């Protein structure tokens, strides 16, 4: 389906055969699919089998899940986020206490 | 009354890889 | 995002990181994603990244939030509605 | 069961669109 | 939204304010909305803002909705399904029991 | 394991009205 | 509808009347339906009405279905998978 | 909380499509 390199599941807290939106910013294309890891460090985002018709090699795109629960519990949800550049490098942060000067 | 959240993203991530024969 | 105006989302009891469906009356395109806010006061609805491709400054949208319930709270279940016109002015009824 | 509907919570209608970027990273 | 003959609502369990899919026939296009009650009687099936780009006059379409329940009770449920000829006339049956030869 | 079922549908209907600037 | 042999819903763990995504390899249109079962070892994959704009006799399709679940038991899942080829004929791995 | 996942429960892997009808209202 889509392959993500297992480090970028991580940080999202995206699950194998969890359902995933997949929003194409390179040609607008917008689909839903499931996730499967990819090696870790392979920096990896795979797409197979009819989703291929919806994304090519280099397209930008952001992938999503999504969770219910309760309006209490909701009010206070915060999602994971990893941001990406250049070659699926993710950024920091997360900055490390400054200890010099 | 139950909502739905966004859990997480990957934020501009490039396809490194793309084939209608692939598994999956 | 879609960023909105956190007068708004209070208005039509939409949370930040909810889930919502934006339907563009100018353009008929159908797409989901997901509510940030913007100041309060601002009148912001912000489209941003893949979404941009889908609507335009100036585009009329409805935008959306669906929640799960049992039936029985389903069947007096009245929604929020917030009505707009002009510069994104807010009304309670159309 | 319980049988679970999902229901219209609520709605911004006919909102205008302010701001669309491709670009902005947010 | 979509504004339904409430006798065609009572009959699909379909609920005012519920989310509905709609899959036209006709042109092919499948869309979701919700559903608001239109007159007892009146057979209306109206499209609204939007969902007027994706729907015209005369086009033939199926109006679903779904809920969610466990796997256990999921094996033995039954859909409500109301259908339909002509203008909007709703089909039995439900046949009478034969009295009559 | 919570599933997803069809509730209920109206088979085959006709739109009598439709107008971009009905309200709903 | 889309009538499926009652032997694949059973390897998938399909029920009657239960919400389906369609992905079609063929032509990448990808669409959701709910499913019906056709006769055992009918090996039928039958489209009908609307979803019939989005498929064809021939088109290599995916049909899945999606359940919830808490986090941790979904941690654990394993989803119920047949592949098929040929005169569709299943096995149990690829 | 709890917080619920959406997960693949199953699928049917590259079968064919073997009937396809407009007209079958069923």
């Amino acid at each position: 389906s889509c392959a993500i390199d297992q480090d970028f599941l991580d940080a999202a807290g995206i699950l194998e055969n969890e359902a995933i939106d997949i929003w194409n910013v390179t040609n607008g294309k917008r689909f839903s699919t499931y996730a499967i890891a990819a090696e870790r460090g392979s920096r990896i985002i795979s797409v197979a089998g009819a989703a291929a018709h919806c994304a090519s090699v280099g397209d930008i795109v952001i992938i999503a899940s999504f969770v219910t629960m309760p309006d209490e519990e909701a009010r206070t949800w915060r999602p994971n986020v990893a941001y990406f550049e250049g070659d699926n490098e993710m950024k920091r942060t997360a900055k490390a206490i400054p200890v010099q000067v | 009354m139950i909502r739905t959240m966004l859990q997480g993203k990957l934020h501009r991530v490039k396809v490194t890889h793309a084939d209608l024969h692939y598994e999956g």
